């Protein structure tokens, strides 16, 4: 759940 | 551009950023990823170039945000890399890479690409 | 990395630059292009993402040059995503991405991708 | 995949391509770029990855078109790589590298990068 | 090129791959990542751009690898882009781009990049 | 006004 | 142990 | 004779 990424 | 690239710009996935364009080409601000959150903002930091354009151009900038923060680091940084276009529908549209630290036998899957667009709404 | 970070840097194609890695993930410092002479230094930004690690890992890293200074204005920036790695041959190995400002026309091929290999020596 | 991806796909900038997808992991057809004459049709060959899913995966494919017919020789091949998703809007998402053939002072910047959405209308 | 394309290239990772370019564009063989075992070969397909050439230019080309063959499936496909350059030290230089089939919500990570060089030797 | 551009 | 890396 | 490259 990559901070990139949606959500997290 | 500056005026015009300063505020806050969101992309098609959900992220938000927020960018000061200071006069002598400097980029600065923060990256939220999503939820609405203190724990999803990251610092950036870019370049972008000023021009004199007498043919509707877009303006050349990239910036880097690393994925640690307080509550979180992903062992990872993007960066991307594009143009801004002003008026009515002012996109920032980029392409970005990826890299996350790898062990040397990994560090050949080290790196992803992809793309974004970014508008003011 | 950090104290491993800062210092000087070269790459295959004769390109220099000279960073400082801050305490808190922050890259500065300058690119110089070539010939020896001011009017080839641009101004770096970047980030690196610090990790405690216990298996040989890169750091993750990447800075943006906007190509334009006091003697020239290329209408272009460049982002490198990548990885430090320490030791004998300490090398950061990057990916990059070229945008220059186009008009929407030629939008498309705005952006050339490559890759360089930096040493301290 | 296989049947689904046999047919016409659109891109957003005008092009069009004819694949067939054969089914031990062959695509074969023909790529036409503009004006609807056959000066514009370039070949196409590629591969598409074939797999049992349970998931809603897209399916992993490539085709390569080398810009060069009985009208035109551009010096320069585009390769895509992307994945096919299937369904009421059925879409093949991309992103390319072409690169055209230089000298090698001028290989560096050989090689652009970008992305096409293919649909079906 | 032609001619001198034809044959065995091996990477700095230790795989193969050996093509026959054809005489009007074609490029077809295998590829094998490792061991020395029919496992690890998979199809090659793609095409070469030909050109009366004046100036010591590369040879632009590209090809395609689904990494499925019948003691494997990998659910993604490579395409590598770049020029063949002939003489002495004959090398294709590439970049590559590794999709895999992914879920929708996944897709923004779904393709990795990175570059090769093959030479003969 | 390459090949893989609108028009040509 | 993607088939493009080494070994496999 | 773009500044990333060789010379200038």
């Amino acid at each position: 759940c990559h901070p990139q990424g949606p959500p997290c | 551009a500056e005026a015009g690239i300063t505020g806050t710009w969101y992309n098609q996935l959900g992220s938000t950023f927020i960018v000061t364009a200071g006069a002598d080409g400097a980029l600065t601000g923060t990256y939220e990823s999503a939820v609405g959150n203190a724990e999803s903002r990251y610092v950036l930091t870019g370049r972008y170039d000023s021009a004199p354009a007498t043919d509707g151009s877009g303006t050349a900038l990239g910036w880097t945000v690393a994925w640690k923060n307080n509550y979180r680091n992903a062992h990872s940084a993007t960066t991307w890399s594009g143009q801004y276009v002003g008026g009515a529908e002012a996109r920032i549209n980029t392409q970005w890479l990826l890299t996350s630290g790898t062990t040397e036998a990994n560090a050949w899957k080290s790196t992803l690409v992809g793309h974004d667009t970014f508008t003011k709404v």
